[PDB]
RNA sequence: AUGCAAAGCGAAGAACCUUACCAGGGCUUGACAUGCCGCGAAUCCUCUUGAAAGAGAGGGGUGCCUUCGGGAACGCGGACACAGGUGGUGCAUGGCUGUCGUCAGCUCGUGCCGUAAGGUGUUGGGUUAAGUCCCGCAACGAGCGCAACCCUCGUGUUUAGUUGCCAACGUUGAGUUUGGAACCCUGAACAGACUGCCGGUGAUAAGCCGGAGGAAGGUGAGGAUGACGUCAAGUCAUCAUGCCCCUUAUGCCCUGGGCGACACACGUGCUACAAUGGCCGGGACAAAGGGUCGCGAUCCCGCGAGGGUGAGCUAACCCCAAAAACCCGUCCUCAGUUCGGAUUGCAGGCUGCAACUCGCCUGCAUGAAGCCGGAAUCGCUAGUAAUCGCCGGUCAGCAAUACGGCGGUGAAUU
């Protein structure tokens, strides 16, 4: 509704770099948009079948694609490596094969790499995935909220913000929830604030999360 | 003067440091380079509607700015030719070779 | 009144296969039509075309006055002032 | 945006590879109007193939959602989705303009 | 007032002439945009004044345009309920300005041949009582001295 | 030789002051060439050399190039203002008087978007 | 979508398509997804009827592996779950937005005050765009907001020079060639305004008013950025989602029509009522962007739009443009006019199956309303108002009248 500035848009001159950073033509550029959204679709879920399977326990962080010429770089920067590449090399090998079938034309040689983030309360993507992971198991929800905060001032950050929109625990009308401790300066771009947006399934309606880290001045 | 090569990229500190290396690993070879002579930047303004309804106000601006940087050798010799196809560092910016 | 117009005026091949069919020895005249996109070829003289415009088909005569038309300029798009069957009214 | 409504034009774009490939430059050279008087209307006349078949009838639709409006040739993209792409991080070289 | 002080606007002086004065007639005179054209409205009625008249081309402007210039004008001012129609005395930076508002509108309101006529016209007909800019001077005083009571003196 | 520089909007004039007879050169066109039509602009090119008492001493040659006509009149002016400087530094405070060596810093900009002539804003409909 | 925060508003482009709506002709696990079975590779050229959607049959043709049983890719048909919905509800919702607002406030910790709800600090005296700052004061400090940090513009400096430029020097005068990097420009960095300095005012504070030095000062001009929240304001026709409903159906395909229908009303714009203008001829300068199912010069032809041939540029080397006001001379010389173009007839060009309804543009002719317009009402303080040209996005086509973007000329008043 009425809320500031996305920190991840806002910052994209600067410090934070894009999930994304390529070149090509105007001619193919329509082409490059369309490879590049629906590997992204299929890493971020990453299941065949109608389950609610693999990429979404580990917790993804931020996937990465460079690309000049006929192969891409790919690298997902992932909490807990134990899921996407062995329990006995299987897992990276079906995944190898996935994103290969969707994109040929050309000799499209994809190698996907994987490296390993300090601190799963550290990045904003596990905790848009953590405390709207908690609202699917219809756990106490201020509870949840207060458990954020502290749990990423415990992992050593200046400050920490966490809101959602409305139908809060089967509620008819829409209200809000605001907590926050610390400073979290919305405004400037010399503060390096990080955002990722996750939505939730619920049978009574849809939530929406929205992560603000603030790392270092 | 003879084999031209255009440089083409986004963000300006990455173009700079690999234009850069591409003069210092080119005077060792052979012969003299001419250096990073950048010419002009084709800079883009278009503006979009943010909500999907009836706001013809609010309407915000992409920048998509091409930097583009030119830098010629002198003489094609067989040890430039053997550093330059191999020095293939390239993260996000595109080289086109040319005669 | 000019149209688009060069060399290749564009009359339907549905049209004219079934006006050459009946141009053998001359027979037949009600011939129901639905392309009003279609250029009036002289050999349409005293046969009565059916055009669609969305509602019904109207008959309509085709004269040696009438050359250079389309079909669907004769066929009122919409309702306006001009030459149309009194309606029944209801209640007002 | 329907699932039904991007089909239909994904059907008029497997004929435009089919009968738009080859057989297009087959009535090209009269249907423009040439330099002498012979002009050939048999051609003109039996173009009678092309009923669902037409390069005009082609609308580009967005790549993530299909909807018909507002659809930029570089992207593909329409003004919603571009937006939500650009706010984040997804493309390069699209970051806040002034000017 | 107080917050924010501006003292004029001005820019270049007069042609050839220099005077800072007079070049606010060829600035009010301006039609959207064209200085090059006003030019050759103000220069053109001072090289066809000269045999209308005998001294130099400032001299006569001045000589006329005191007829021009108001000394008091109303302004509207409310206070308790009923709008008072207040009279308030005008100034030399003002009253210079009033002046040659009311000499254009009089060239204009006048379609006989061109602009360079028009203006030279309304130039000696202020000298010795004539055209619809000089009566702007006595209808203005009119309104004012009629309602002197509604000020008190100075 | 003296070099000068000089702005005005997005006009850029080199002057390179000589010392000769006292003929005006623009581009390779005279003074009263280029700027034909007898524009009143032309006097302000002459305004710097006035003041000091160059003109008939001090012969010029200047390339311009971009903006208007009055665009470029005025980028001269500063030009040789500038250049005036460089022979004598002791022909500042003169000069410096009447405000020729200060660049106007006036530029008609961007128009802004939802507004259509950049401040102007659109009517809505009234009561 | 409709008080302001509706009314060229969502659709930056509706002749087919788009479209969702209407009429008519048709198909249903069915246009699109997966799974099972049968015949089968899949396809190309297909012929007939028909408005088309479609339906009946014709040859031509059949790759890659296996203990050949069988399969993947794909197709027709069959059975069943389902598929499908721009159907309702955004007073069930996510995401996003307008709005007051860029207004400047909104809060907290500790400590005090009151029984308490709360208050104090966020009051007061001045001061700024601003709880900006100073002083006073049980308030003392801090956080979000303001400011600044980021992007361009205005000065210079350093580095590097092509498709850029070119002073000095040899010129096919066209930088054109050798050559030169000085200057312009170009692209990254660096320096700089911080009321900082002087004086006056002011409570020997803040701040304001002027001045000095300076390209630039008092948030330099102007963007981006617009808090806690207000209107259960807008959007489930972008998408996503709860619920509900339809599911041989508000699902699906096609042809034609419709949305640019009318006695009227209202909003937002454009072109004029002229002669600081029109017209004819000559003629001086711009910035910013676009372009490979593309931008398209030169030449030839046509009064023209445009067409034929066709170079170059994948691009500060080629093209899109030869920018218009402005300016000199001439004509007219204020009569509804050598102002104005609405409308209309006739004849063409161009894009596309195709443009009558519905198009743009050209040529010829016709040539009104209208002489600046009631009550009421709108925007703008500088390079702004006003005005004059150009480019882009959308896009086959609806090229100066919509939106976005660029520059030329250049005020008034406070």
């Amino acid at each position: 509704m009425g809320q500031k500035i996305n920190p991840l848009g806002f910052r994209l001159g600067t410090t934070q770099s894009h999930y994304s950073l390529w070149f090509s033509q105007p001619k193919n550029y329509a082409e490059g948009l369309q490879e590049d959204q629906k590997i992204r679709d299929c890493i971020k879920n990453y299941v065949q079948k109608n389950t609610k399977t693999s990429s979404g326990v580990e917790g993804i962080a931020r996937i990465e694609i460079q690309k000049r010429i006929d192969l891409i770089q790919v690298i997902i920067h992932m909490g807990f490596p134990k899921l996407l590449i062995e329990n006995r090399p299987q897992g990276v090998e079906d995944l190898k094969i996935n994103v290969q079938k969707e994109l040929n034309c050309v000799n499209r040689k994809l190698n996907i790499a994987i490296t390993r983030i300090a601190k799963p309360y550290g990045d904003p993507n596990i905790l848009a995935e953590f405390i709207a992971g908690q609202l699917k198991s219809r756990v106490s929800f201020r509870k949840a909220m207060k458990k954020a905060i502290e749990l990423t001032e415990q992992a050593d950050t200046k400050g920490i913000q966490i809101q959602i929109a409305g139908r809060i625990d089967g509620k008819e009308i829409a209200r809000i929830e605001w907590i926050r401790e610390g400073r979290v300066p919305l405004q400037t771009i010399r503060a390096k604030i990080d955002y990722c947006a996750y939505t939730v399934r619920t049978i009574y309606g849809v939530l929406g999360i929205k992560i603000w880290i603030f790392m270092g001045e | 003067q003879k084999i031209r090569i255009k440089l083409r990229s986004y963000w300006v500190p990455l173009i700079e440091d690999s234009c850069k290396q591409i003069m210092d690993a080119a005077r060792t070879t052979n012969a003299k380079t001419m250096g990073p002579v950048p010419l002009p930047t084709k800079k883009r303004i278009f503006c979009v509607l943010k909500s999907p309804h009836v706001h013809k106000d609010a309407r915000f601006h992409f920048e998509i700015r091409t930097h583009q940087r030119l830098i010629d050798i002198l003489y094609p010799t067989a040890q430039t030719i053997d550093s330059l196809m191999q020095l293939d560092l390239p993260a996000g910016v595109d080289v086109e070779v040319k005669l | 009144m000019t149209r688009s117009l060069k060399k290749n005026p564009f009359v339907a091949n549905h049209l004219l296969r079934k006006i050459e069919k009946l141009n053998k020895k001359a027979e037949k005249e009600i011939i129901v039509t639905w392309s009003r996109a279609s250029t009036i070829i002289p050999t349409m003289i005293g046969h009565t075309i059916a055009i669609h415009n969305g509602r019904e088909h109207l008959p309509i005569y085709i004269t040696d006055r009438m050359v250079g038309h389309k079909l669907g300029e004769f066929a009122p798009t919409l309702n306006f002032r001009g030459h149309a069957k009194n309606d029944n009214k209801s209640r007002r | 945006a329907r699932k039904s409504l991007i089909q239909r034009e994904k059907k008029r774009r497997n004929l435009e590879q089919k009968y738009h490939l080859i057989r297009r430059s087959s009535k090209q050279e009269i249907r423009k109007v040439t330099s002498l008087s012979d002009k050939w209307e048999i051609h003109g006349k039996l173009q009678s193939p092309p009923r669902n078949s037409a390069p005009a009838r082609l609308h580009r639709r967005c790549f993530l959602t299909g909807r018909p409006r507002a659809n930029i040739r570089d992207f593909g993209l329409s003004g919603h989705i571009l937006r939500e792409m650009v706010h984040t991080c997804l493309l390069p070289g699209a970051t806040r303009s002034s000017w | 007032s107080r917050r924010g002080t501006v003292e004029e606007k001005t820019a270049k002086s007069d042609p050839i002439y220099r005077n800072r004065l007079v070049n606010m007639l060829v600035n009010r005179i301006l039609k959207h945009g064209k200085k090059s054209l006003a030019y050759q409205i103000l220069y053109r009625a001072v090289k066809k004044i000269q045999q209308k008249t005998e001294t130099n081309p400032l001299s006569v402007l001045r000589q006329a345009i005191r007829g021009v210039t108001p000394d008091i004008a109303v302004k509207a001012r409310r206070v308790g309920g009923s709008t008072h129609q207040v009279p308030i005395e005008i100034g030399s930076t003002q009253g210079k300005a009033l002046a040659i508002r009311w000499l254009l509108g009089a060239a204009r309101k006048r379609p006989g041949r061109n602009m360079a006529f028009k203006l030279s016209s309304e130039l000696v007909d202020a000298a010795k009582g004539s055209g619809d800019a000089v009566r702007k001077k006595e209808e203005t005083h009119r309104m004012a001295e009629a309602n002197r009571a509604f000020a008190h003196f100075r | 030789t003296v070099i000068g520089t000089g702005r005005r909007k997005c006009a850029i004039a080199r002057v390179v002051l000589q010392e000769g007879t006292g003929k005006f050169i623009i581009n390779y066109r005279d003074a009263k060439e280029y700027l034909q039509g007898n524009p009143l602009w032309l006097q302000y090119v002459k305004t710097p050399l006035a003041t000091l008492g160059y003109e008939t001493n001090y012969d010029v040659f200047v390339k311009a190039h971009g903006g208007g006509l009055s665009g470029q009149a005025q980028a001269i002016s500063l030009g040789v203002a500038r250049a005036l400087l460089k022979v004598s530094a002791s022909h500042r405070a003169p000069l410096k008087q009447e405000g020729l060596l200060t660049r106007d810093s006036r530029i008609v900009e961007r128009k802004k978007p939802g507004l259509k002539k950049a401040r102007k804003a659109p009517q809505f409909s009234k009561r």
